[PDB]
């Protein structure tokens, strides 16, 4: 079925699954985080509270045991999916922290991209900062590398940047996007990384020990920007088979890794789609849009 | 009819062999980029 | 039995034609490498 | 419309109740006495088990030049010629099918050995590229 | 056992010789007695019904009764005439059309089975193409890894 979900008062910016594929988390302008059950009637059990600013990015851990959520109010937050309660308020960010990423399968460690001009590394236990690479400017998305030893970030200056956690210098800078990059997501290959950018083009890259020195691999057309400049986010499928993107055009764009063909431009929405979520188990799609509700498409 | 029975028997036999042939190299590419992850790592150590 | 055999024979014969050309490709590949 | 033994167009067709197939009564009656079972399905069948069927009867137009003379001489001669030269030619056809069977199975098993020989050849050539 | 018909669009004389070289390596009663003797000897059994020629007092009297039976046997045919013939001609047209309906029913189910096979051939032939292309990529990757590993060893 289409299964449209509602109950959010303002835009929903972020929607993602339990890494179980059991529960649903969505969040946006309303400054709180709603949860649902993916199966049955797609019903709502819990609501997490506390974040004073807009929830700009929610992120799971790789088991699903604690929840990370970047807020507009200069703070990140980690909470207990067990309870929904705050364990840590990552303060210290000197501006709008938009992006958050918990280290997967490494020591518990977090990279946060913010509007201060720094990327910040934090340990959850110490209540203190680890490292911080002030390049010059706002960083809009951040993701680790599966070694938990490089950190990738995308901002306003269009050159995707990667730092080595040990030498702490600009390890890898990649170029070719015509305007600001808005989204990074590294496939479960640990290798292929996906980049949305409102210049209307999406790109694919690969962080390896050895890469061709110019690793701009695949390129797809279709995404849109407009006077909104909303933050646009992408994802790989669980399999690295289909790329899903949203855009300010009300069209859910589903493409393939293989033939780069347009498998879908699906209508159904009313406002810009900000985030598409793939089920880690199923062919289930969840769209978070600025029309103050969500969609549950089955393909 | 029997040609279908000979085909539909050995259609997965033609499939399941090639899956292993993919998987055998697919197993190697991990251990390839395991060693390729290694040989980049000690390269900086010799660089330092 | 004659018909099912002759069909399946020339069918099984095409297995060899395919197999022979792949076997051949493995030789020059490995040889030149 | 035909009999399922001789290839006749029966004068008194009778159907068996174990396997729905119409036979001419004389020919099915003979089979049951030889060995009491249905000829096609090899199921238990007796003379009382049969069921006679009725139809609008079959008509043959006896030729215009029909007398005791051609029916005794020319027509009856042709019938035992046509029976003789057909079954002899049919025995010739059965003999070649068994010979052409042997050329089929030998050429088949000859192909099996090629495949088995090439199955060891190919994968080891592919393996050598991997090595 | 496996030999793809739909996929294999492309040596037969060569492979036939190699298969040939592996092949170089590897109830009636009395009726049947007189019938086989008649065919072997090439002689049909003579029927004597001196009916035609005509001892000849009998042969003459035979010709009369059969000629009277003949002329009575031609009377009952001409009475009906062509009506009895064309009534059987109609039956033969009902008998014929039934066979060609079965020719169609067999034609449809024969093409229907081949139709299902075609999709299977095209399904897997793609998957084999994915493997082989993938296999080639894997081989290239291994070569690259070997070159890079050697460089690391050289340091």
């Amino acid at each position: 079925p289409i299964m449209l979900l509602s109950g959010h008062e303002g835009e929903v910016y972020c929607c993602k699954f339990h890494p179980n594929g059991s529960t649903l988390a969505s969040a946006g302008f309303d400054r709180l985080i709603l949860l649902w059950n993916v199966y049955g009637d797609c019903d709502n059990y819990a609501t997490l509270k506390g974040h004073s600013g807009a929830v700009m990015e929610l992120h799971y851990n790789t088991d699903g045991s604690m929840l990370f959520s970047a807020s507009t109010d200069k703070t990140v937050a980690v909470w207990d999916s067990e309870t929904g309660e705050r364990v840590k308020r990552l303060k210290g960010h000197t501006s709008f922290v938009n992006s958050c990423y918990p280290a997967r399968r490494g020591p518990q460690l977090v990279c946060t991209g913010s509007d201060d001009g720094t990327v910040k590394l934090w340990d959850i236990r110490k209540k203190a900062a680890i490292q911080t690479f002030q390049n010059t400017y706002q960083v809009l998305a951040v993701t680790f590398n599966d070694t938990s030893d490089q950190i990738i970030s995308g901002g306003i200056d269009n050159d995707i940047k990667v730092w080595d956690l040990r030498q702490n210098k600009l390890t890898y800078t990649m170029r070719g996007h015509a305007d600001s990059v808005t989204g990074l997501s590294l496939s479960s290959e640990g290798s292929y990384l996906l980049s949305n950018a409102m210049d209307n083009t999406v790109r694919v890259w690969d962080v390896r020990p050895f890469a061709p020195k110019e690793r701009c691999v695949k390129i797809f057309q279709g995404n849109v920007h407009n006077f909104e400049k909303n933050l646009l986010r992408c994802s790989w499928s669980p399999d690295g088979s289909k790329i899903a993107a949203g855009s300010a055009d009300r069209f859910v764009y589903v493409w393939d890794t293989t033939s780069r063909r347009i498998l879908y431009k699906l209508p159904g929405h009313a406002g810009s789609i900000n985030e598409v979520a793939f089920h880690p188990d199923e062919p289930i799609i969840i769209s978070a849009s600025s029309d103050k509700r969500l969609y549950m498409g089955e393909i | 009819e029997e040609l279908k029975k000979h085909e539909d028997s050995a259609i997965p036999r033609r499939l399941e062999c090639l899956k292993e042939d993919v998987q055998r190299q697919q197993e190697r590419e991990k251990e390839l980029q395991h060693r390729y992850a290694d040989l980049l790592l000690e390269k900086e150590t010799l660089k330092s | 039995e004659l018909s099912h055999a002759l069909y399946q024979h020339d069918a099984a014969c095409r297995v060899i034609a395919r197999l022979t050309k792949e076997v051949t490709a493995a030789r020059e590949a490995l040889a030149t490498l | 419309l035909i009999c399922s033994i001789s290839n006749e167009v029966p004068e008194h067709p009778c159907v068996s109740p174990v396997s729905n197939h119409v036979y001419e009564r004389r020919l099915i009656e003979k089979y049951i006495a030889e060995n009491g079972t249905d000829p096609i399905n090899n199921q238990p069948l007796s003379e009382e088990q049969l069921i006679d069927i009725k139809v609008a009867h079959p008509i043959r137009p006896k030729p215009p030049s029909a007398t005791s003379i051609p029916a005794i001489l020319k027509a009856l001669q042709d019938e035992w010629d046509a029976v003789m030269l057909h079954s002899f030619t049919l025995r010739q056809q059965l003999q070649t099918t068994r010979q052409e069977l042997s050329h089929a199975l030998y050429q088949h098993d000859a192909a099996c050995r090629v495949i088995a020989r090439l199955t060891k050849e190919v994968t080891a050539a592919r393996e050598a590229l991997a090595t | 056992v496996d030999a793809l018909p739909y996929f294999d669009q492309g040596v037969r004389e060569a492979a036939a010789a190699l298969v040939e070289e592996e092949t170089r390596r590897y109830t009636d009663i009395m009726r049947n007695e007189f019938e086989r003797l008649a065919a072997r000897q090439p002689i049909e059994l003579l029927s004597m019904k001196r009916y035609e020629l005509p001892e000849c007092v009998n042969n003459s009297m035979a010709q009369l009764e059969h000629q009277a039976v003949r002329i009575e046997n031609l009377e009952l045919m001409s009475q009906h005439g062509c009506n009895a013939w064309k009534v059987y001609n109609e039956n033969l047209v009902h008998m014929i059309e039934h066979a060609q309906k079965e020719l169609q029913k067999l034609r449809k189910h024969i093409q229907d089975l081949n139709w299902q096979r075609k999709n299977m051939q095209l399904t897997a032939g793609s998957k084999l193409r994915e493997m082989e292309s993938n296999w080639v990529s894997l081989v290239s990757k291994n070569y690259e890894i070997e070159r890079t590993i050697v460089q690391l060893e050289n340091e």
